[PDB]
């Protein structure tokens, strides 16, 4: 069934602009000659995304000389920049290079962000400690949609309603959730049988792992 | 000087 | 012996895998197709003697090619020195296990062929010949020094002895008692042929070769140095290599100390390469520190340097984690909720009031004690 | 890397041994790729400038310079050789042979003490010196 | 700083005079008896007090 | 009314084994006298703390005899690289005032 | 000049060149009387070896290629990992190389919310503590002055 409740609620349409790349270990003349091969150009691989996988920037390693904490801080719009349309994130499989440009074409009623924390390095798995600075009451995605696409959706203002947060080391980690209780305005943190009343301001401080936003 | 040894090491490894 | 024969039978029947599809290439057909080989019909004893002679000649050629004239090989394939060996000569005489294994194989062939020629001369009876073959195939380890050069061969030897225990105690029933007259050499001959099947490719590869014609950080540092100095102007790299090495060491030290590292005059490509190198070395450093701590805590044998280094690494890692924990406390605020804290405070004040506890005053200036 | 100076022929070696009169000449016979040589050369670079006053270190490739293989019994993957005023100094490490280290110690202080003892014994006049440690047992527990 | 080249000059050429104050600072006349002594025969204090 | 069977916790046994290992590794060039003094102090602390539990715990007794054999071994190897078959125990257990190491014993040693 | 020109006397057999199996590496007949007949013999024997390897050549080579491809994909050599930065490092002017020095030399503040919550908890604890009457406290300055006066 092409249209289920899961697809009707969470699935959206996104336009993948896959641009193949020549091998970097080639002369510049051959590099530009491969631009006429009609293989290393943007393609139309537009598909459906059930969730958005946001990739955090790597940890700053050395702490900044400023008085700020060693914990890195990145705004929500900065990680939500691979889907702006012009940003070109490198994709390199075995003996091949790409430039996967992403452009959203249909915004689902409930948007799912899957922030990438745990990455497998050469020896173990490291959890990215970057803190995402996101608002919890107004996010406008109109700038991430094509002009012919922006006209279709009247509403693009998203409110965060769910926030799954992972705490601790990658192995002995724990999962908690911040849920927005409608009817009221209270925000509640649930961890197993523990239900606490969290303040709306403190949600952005924790390491957001998964996020559910409502389009209104 | 250092590069001469680096090339020998890379070739042999 | 029965139990071990059953053990090896079961092991063969269980470790057995179906044979894999081939293209059916036959070695001897290819040999006949070339000009270097010719076919004839010969007695088995004659070809046994000829093979023994050819093996002796080929071993002589291999010995003399190394100019090791101080080692003499007899016709029974027993290699012995003729003089006290110099250390240089002793190292030159290290032929490896392959040469000795081939020599002992040729010695076993010499034994079998010599027993057969002894029977053919008429000195011994055919029963004596069969019994001698049984003894040879049951006492390869004693008659021939094979086990030292290939340890696995020892297993085969036990097989043969087990097979002897299987045959003798059935052969020696009734009127026949213990004696040297039992000739039944199918089992040991089978076992040694099956060993030869396995070891033929190894000796062929050795002869073809002989007749032809932990420290991840150091390697990481060397490789990044090679990569940087390749992309380096020739006329400037005299001292810039040392400067960038000093920069690499400083960056590693700065990461080890949780202090900012930002060289102003360093170009951003070299800076990014240094950052990547520090990241990789730090990942390896953390992983090897954790692995060494697990090894030491488990009880593995370690020297002082390892423990000292591990302690240092762990110290750095634990202070990194403690700084992270302090910053997390500062960011996420107090972990105790306000109402939780006031509940604890009310509990404490109720306890102390119930105890009628008088608070301890500031150390009095005229304190008697 | 290997910032320590290298000798590319026997001539470089045999005037390097005679170049130093008040400093102990240290020669590492081996191969850079050899890991054990890598450990020793890292240790030497860690102390290359610490012993600049009374010692000097040179790296010699066995393949590049194979003339000393027979005379110095250079059959190990790596050896360390100590000279002073054209005379070799034997060190009694307790390993059986006193002519060459033949192993890579991770602690740089052990090598510093070894070279200091060699210098003290060479300036005093003894051709054979005693290591201030026993290396027969690895001291691992 | 590089480690200075080890050397063994003459330990002392003359004595008396200031030399004595030198030792007085470090190496002054201690008890020099019954402190570095072991008393081969008997035991002081407890057996294995250490 | 009840019997309270005592034992030494495996954590304490591991601490004692680690202390013995530290004594063995931190020996290096130190005099045998100080090594034996450290072993004696460790043994005295263990026994004066776990008096009855040491007797009750068989695994602990095996651990102590193994560690004692290690300490003596260390001294022996220091004396000579070759293994001294039937080494005399008199050198170990003789009190320091009489020239020996003054080593305490917890295993069954037959002179 | 040989090694004896130093006037020294001794007081590939290297362990590296020796392997317990196959003995010492290196063919004993690397050089010798090589002519057209020797080349023909070597070609014939190499052809025989290739024919023998033809038994499982296709599947063996396929498995070898797959295994090496997966090994390289899973674990990349450090030179492969740093090749990207090495090539991105080429774009640098020679003037900047001389400029390399030595080692001789919106956004939300995370501290403010923590300080605010800490101050709130402190205020609550002080409000609760005001009900406690038995607490004792001395005047720091006053006590000190007395200490001052007490100095003989
Ligand atoms: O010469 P060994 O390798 O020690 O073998 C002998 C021998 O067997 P061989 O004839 O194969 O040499 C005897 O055999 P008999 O001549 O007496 O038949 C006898 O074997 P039995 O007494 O079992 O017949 C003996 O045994 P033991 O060592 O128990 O005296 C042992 O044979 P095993 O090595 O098979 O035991």
């Amino acid at each position: 069934k092409k249209k289920t409740i899961v697809t009707d609620v969470f699935q959206g349409s996104m336009r993948i602009f896959t641009k193949k790349l020549p091998h970097p270990d080639l002369p510049a003349e051959e590099k530009e000659q491969l631009l006429h091969n009609d293989e290393y150009q943007e393609t139309m691989v537009e598909s459906t995304f059930m969730y958005l996988t946001l990739d955090l920037p790597t940890a700053p390693l050395y702490k900044d000389e400023k008085e700020q904490l060693i914990i890195p801080q990145v705004p929500l719009f900065n990680i939500l920049a691979k889907f702006n349309g012009i940003t070109e994130k490198e994709y390199k499989t075995y003996k091949e290079n790409f430039l996967k440009r992403f452009q959203l074409t249909k915004l689902p009623p409930y948007l799912i962000f899957c922030i990438k924390r745990f990455t497998k390095n050469n020896f173990f798995v490291e959890k990215n400690p970057t803190i995402v600075n996101f608002p919890i009451t107004n996010v406008d995605l109109r700038e991430y949609l094509s002009e012919e696409v922006q006209a279709v959706h009247k509403n693009t203002t998203y409110d965060l309603i769910a926030n799954i947060v992972h705490d601790g080391k990658p192995s002995e980690g724990s999962y908690r959730i911040h849920v927005l209780h409608h009817g009221t305005g209270k925000w509640y943190e649930l961890q197993d049988l523990q239900v606490t009343d969290i303040l709306p301001q403190m949600i952005t401080l924790s390491e957001a792992y998964i996020q559910i936003w409502k389009r209104r | 000087d250092i590069e001469s040894s680096l090339k020998q090491l890379a070739e042999r490894r | 012996s029965y139990q071990k024969l059953l053990k090896y039978y079961v092991l063969n029947a269980l470790k057995h895998r179906p044979p894999k599809a081939q293209k059916k290439r036959y070695l001897f057909r290819s040999f006949k197709a070339t000009k270097f080989f010719q076919s004839t019909k010969l007695d088995w004893v004659e070809v046994g003697l000829q093979v023994c002679r050819q093996g002796y000649n080929m071993l002589n050629l291999l010995i003399h090619r190394k100019n090791l004239n101080y080692l003499h090989l007899d016709y029974n394939f027993n290699l012995k020195p003729v003089k006290t060996l110099t250390t240089k000569e002793r190292k030159k005489s290290r032929f490896g296990n392959a040469f000795h294994l081939c020599r002992e194989v040729l010695r076993l062939t010499k034994l079998v062929v010599d027993s057969h020629v002894q029977y053919r001369l008429g000195n011994v009876d055919a029963f004596q010949l069969a019994d001698g073959l049984q003894y040879i195939f049951a006492h390869v380890g004693q008659l021939t020094g094979m086990y030292r050069y290939k340890y696995k061969l020892m297993r085969q030897i036990r097989m043969c002895k087990d097979l002897k225990h299987l045959i003798y105690y059935r052969f020696n029933t009734g009127p026949v008692g213990k004696g040297p007259g039992c000739g039944f050499w199918a089992a040991g001959w089978r076992v040694w042929l099956f060993f030869m099947r396995g070891i033929t490719p190894l000796l062929e590869r050795w002869l073809g070769n002989l007749l032809a014609r932990s420290h991840f950080d150091l390697e990481l540092r060397a490789a990044v140095m090679h990569d940087i100095l390749d992309m380096m102007p020739e006329g400037i790299k005299q001292n810039k290599a040392r400067t960038i090495l000093q920069h690499l060491s400083e960056a590693w030290r700065c990461w080890k100390a949780n202090i900012p590292w930002k060289v102003p005059g360093l170009p951003t490509p070299i800076e990014n390469m240094i950052l990547r190198y520090v990241k990789a070395k730090a990942d390896w450093w953390t992983n090897t520190a954790h692995y060494n701590r697990e090894r030491i805590r488990r009880g593995a044998t370690v020297d002082k340097t390892v423990c000292k280094k591990n302690l240092g690494r762990l110290t750095r890692l634990y202070l990194k984690a403690e700084q992270e924990r302090q910053h997390n406390y500062l960011k996420d605020g107090p972990y105790i909720t306000a109402e939780e804290a006031v509940a604890v405070y009310t509990t404490t004040v109720h306890w102390l009031e119930s105890r009628r506890f008088s608070p301890i005053p500031f150390p009095p200036l005229s304190y008697k004690h | 890397s290997y910032m320590l100076p290298h000798l590319h022929n026997g001539w470089q070696v045999d005037q390097a041994i005679l170049s130093e009169e008040d400093r102990v000449v240290v020669i590492r016979f081996g191969h850079d790729w050899d890991p054990t040589c890598m450990k020793m050369d890292e240790v030497l670079y860690s102390i290359a400038e610490k012993v600049k006053n009374f010692a000097v270190i040179y790296l010699v490739d066995i393949t590049e310079v194979p003339d000393f293989n027979k005379m110095y019994e250079l059959y190990d993957p790596c050896t360390v050789m100590f000279f002073f005023r054209n005379k070799h100094i034997m060190i009694d490490l307790g390993t059986g042979n006193n002519n060459k280290i033949n192993w890579a110690m991770e602690d740089k202080q052990e090598m510093v003490d070894i070279i200091e003892t060699v210098y003290r014994g060479a300036r005093k006049g003894r051709g054979l010196v005693v290591s201030p440690k026993d290396y027969s047992t690895k001291y691992r527990y | 700083k590089p480690l200075p080249a080890p050397l063994d000059g003459q330990r002392k050429k003359r004595g008396g005079r200031r030399y004595r104050k030198m030792k007085e600072r470090l190496g002054l006349t201690e008890i020099r008896k019954q402190a570095n002594r072991m008393s081969f025969g008997e035991i002081e204090e407890d057996a294995y007090q250490e | 009314t009840a019997q309270c069977f005592l034992r030494v916790d495996d954590e304490s046994m591991q601490r004692f084994h680690n202390r013995v290992r530290q004594i063995l590794m931190a020996s290096g060039s130190t005099t045998f006298t100080k090594i034996v003094n450290k072993w004696n102090t460790a043994l005295i602390g263990l026994m004066t703390y776990f008096r009855e539990a040491v007797v009750n715990t068989q695994e602990l007794l095996d651990l102590l005899v193994k560690c004692e054999n290690k300490i003596q071994t260390r001294i022996k190897i220091g004396l000579n690289s070759k293994m001294p078959s039937r080494f005399p125990p008199v050198v170990f257990y003789t009190p320091k005032e009489l020239g020996g190491l003054g080593m305490l014993s917890m295993g069954h040693v037959l002179i | 000049v040989p090694g004896l020109g130093r006037g020294a006397t001794g007081f590939d057999l290297n362990d590296t060149n020796y392997d317990e199996f196959n003995g010492y590496a290196g063919s004993l007949f690397s050089s010798g009387p090589y002519e057209k007949d020797d080349e023909e013999a070597d070609a014939i024997y190499a052809a025989l070896d290739k024919r023998m390897d033809e038994r499982r050549k296709e599947r063996r080579e396929q498995r070898e290629k797959e295994e090496i491809e997966k090994y390289r994909m899973e674990r990349p050599k450090i030179q492969q990992q740093f090749s990207d930065l090495k090539r991105k490092l080429a774009e640098v002017t020679e003037e900047e190389w001389l400029s390399i020095p030595e080692v001789g030399d919106g956004e939300l503040d995370m501290r403010k919310i923590g300080q605010a919550r800490n101050t709130l908890m402190d205020m609550r604890l002080s409000q609760v503590s005001d009900s406690v009457s038995g607490q004792t406290v001395v005047d720091p300055k006053g006590y000190l002055t007395d200490l001052n006066s007490m100095i003989p």
